[PDB]
């Protein structure tokens, strides 16, 4: 539950890094 | 809890720029 | 920590902006002034004091004597510059700068002896554990995304044109132009008397600096905006005040941002804002010129205007080649955009081996600022 | 519970007694305008033995000054919101710490709050 | 994830 | 899906 | 603007 | 309108 | 599968 | 089926 | 295999 | 094999263009 | 593999 | 020359 939201925060951090890499 | 999540969002935003 | 336990001091071109990191808005801003009552006696209205600094000095100006530590954007005296640093750390925030690392700014073109002076001040009197000297130009560009591009510094002081390529700025392209926002407020005063409205105190002259950013607006195509003003369109506004003075605008709505590109209204032959933008890029490397046009960033207090992004876009295309993709990146806030860049640099994942600490200052002196 | 009476009454000062578990019984006298009257008695018959006599008069002195800045037409915690960060730090430090009650380092940073709240007042 | 999309809009501003 | 498009539009405003 | 949006969406897949 | 069509193209890409 | 990717190339050309 | 879509998607990314 | 050979041939002919 | 046979026919059409 | 094969035919045609 | 070698790699794949 809470650990799945923290693991999704690391997955969203990698998605935000690829968006800044293409930009 | 919510203020620590906003500080973590600012940490991942600067880490994406690094 | 340094996400919240580090201080972001943005020493601007007329205003000091202090506050803890991690926020998107500064804590305490006020114009950087000091005041000395040359003798004692009785003090009425406020406390018996030998030196009013900061906010207690802004209420008494014909009672005090005024002194600006920051003239032309560069520090002219280092005694009163530390006095405002004493005022911001201990009176408007009240935290000890002995455990918290302090992030302070500088000019892009200041000498190294000035840069060694400010390292000697923070270590001895305030006893900071670590600090870092950062240019105001790289903070506004880092708040706009990546660290490449050119920023349009136009604050209350001297306009800087600093092109930065991926965190490193160019040495021989920092052009200095004497166009200031204080020149435009003085330009608004010398065309307000032509309307018939004058002044009697300094307090009525102070609100002209507020009206310069509040009432005056940027029109795309200033050249037809005076042509439609020649045909008597609806562009004259009259703001109302509590006292009897009524300050109106006529054709001075669009002319104070038009004085940026046309310095003949200021009475000088100097280059326009788009020209010193173009002259800075025309001496860079030819391959990185394309990276500078697409990352033009506006910052400062003079640039506080609505609809200024498309006006700077149409003005730079007449000089730049028509094959370049040019994009003016205009942030919503730009006086404080240097401060938000200093806080997101403070919340970097790795900043711990870039600290200028007390240990290296004891071993190599203030020459460790060379980095 | 004893030191949980303390640092909130230093940081916010919202009275939370029902049977006076602390040696400072907050508001047992009817509310009056301030004539430098002592409403917070320290009550010798319930003093903790890890709190000495100069510290029991000390926490009265910070607790009397924190109530005088509530009715100064300001609800601002003294001179910054850093007094509210301090309570959070202390609660995590208590969480991380094994079982020990600090009294030599506990009396040190309340100096840094006592000198803080007096100059701002 | 919902705050990360708003953080990208805050970083772009 | 609109939240991913709003973050991509903010990246489109950057570069 | 459109080229970086197409590259960021392709990098996520 | 253009962002709504690009979001459908991004959903078709994923 | 293959036809869904063929329509993705058509929508990419419509934006171009 | 899916291998034909993978070869077409890599060429569409190179065309953009 | 043969359809993927024609899918890449139509993309190389487009460039 | 068969994919290379269609690629060789596509190579003759691309060389004609 | 298929993306590198299309680059070989593009350099062979052009 | 090299175009036949790259085509031989496509035939080997």
């Amino acid at each position: 539950a809470a650990a799945a939201a923290a693991a999704a925060a690391a997955a969203a951090a990698a998605a935000a890094a690829a968006a800044a890499a293409a930009a | 809890a919510a203020a620590a999540a906003a500080a973590a969002a600012a940490a991942a935003a600067a880490a994406a720029a690094a | 920590e340094d996400d919240i336990a580090a201080l972001v001091v943005d020493n601007g071109s007329g205003m000091c902006k202090a506050g803890f990191a991690g926020d998107d808005a500064p804590r305490a801003v006020f114009p950087s002034i000091v005041g000395r009552p040359r003798h004692q006696g009785v003090m009425v209205g406020m406390g018996q004091k030998d030196s009013y600094v900061g906010d207690e000095a802004q209420s008494k100006r014909g009672i005090l004597t005024l002194k600006y530590p920051i003239e032309h954007g560069i520090v002219t005296n280092w005694d009163d510059m530390e006095k405002i640093w004493h005022h911001t750390f201990y009176n408007e925030l009240r935290v000890a700068p002995e455990e918290h690392p302090v992030l302070l700014t500088e000019a892009p073109l200041n000498p190294k002896a000035n840069r060694e002076k400010m390292t000697q001040i923070m270590f001895e009197t305030f006893n900071t554990p670590a600090m870092y000297v950062a240019i105001q130009a790289v903070l506004s560009l880092y708040a706009s995304g990546r660290t490449t591009g050119i920023v349009m510094d136009s604050g209350d002081g001297v306009t800087h044109t600093v092109p930065i390529y991926e965190g490193y700025a160019l040495p021989h392209a920092i052009l200095r132009l004497d166009l200031a926002g204080r020149d435009l407020t003085d330009y608004l005063m010398k065309i307000l008397t032509e309307r018939g409205y004058s002044f009697t105190t300094t307090a009525e002259r102070e609100i002209v600096r507020d009206i310069k950013e509040k009432l005056c607006y940027v029109a795309l195509d200033f050249e037809q905006e005076m042509a439609t003003a020649a045909s008597s369109s609806s562009l004259e506004k009259s703001y109302e005040l509590p006292d009897g003075q009524v300050i109106t605008i006529g054709n001075e709505r669009f002319r104070c941002p038009e004085a940026l590109f046309q310095p003949s209204f200021l009475g000088m032959e100097s280059c326009g804002i788009h020209e010193t933008t173009y002259n800075s890029i025309m001496k860079c490397d030819v391959d990185i010129r394309k990276d500078l046009y697409a990352n033009t960033v506006l910052s400062g207090g003079t640039t506080m205007y609505p609809g200024i992004a498309d006006r700077m876009q149409k003005e730079i295309t007449a000089l730049a080649p028509s094959t370049m993709k040019i994009k003016i990146i205009a942030p919503p806030e730009r006086k404080y955009s240097v401060w938000i860049g200093g806080s997101i640099l403070a919340s970097l994942s790795t900043f711990q081996q870039m600290w200028i600490s007390k240990q290296e200052y004891d071993e190599s002196g203030p020459s460790i600022v060379h980095r | 519970p004893i030191l949980n009476f303390l640092y909130r009454w230093i940081y916010d000062g919202e009275l939370e007694d029902t049977y006076h578990e602390f040696f400072v019984a907050s508001d047992p006298v009817v509310k009056t305008d301030r004539l430098w009257h002592d409403k917070y008695s320290l009550r010798k018959s319930m003093i903790p033995s890890f709190m000495t006599m100069d510290q029991s008069r000390k926490v009265l002195l910070i607790g009397k000054s924190i109530n005088f800045l509530h009715q100064v037409c300001h609800d601002q915690t003294p001179a910054s919101k850093a007094m509210a960060v301090g309570k959070s730090a202390e609660s995590p430090k208590d969480a991380a710490e094994l079982f020990t009650d600090l009294e030599n380092a506990f009396q040190t940073k309340i100096d840094a709050a006592y000198f803080d709240t007096s100059k701002y007042l």
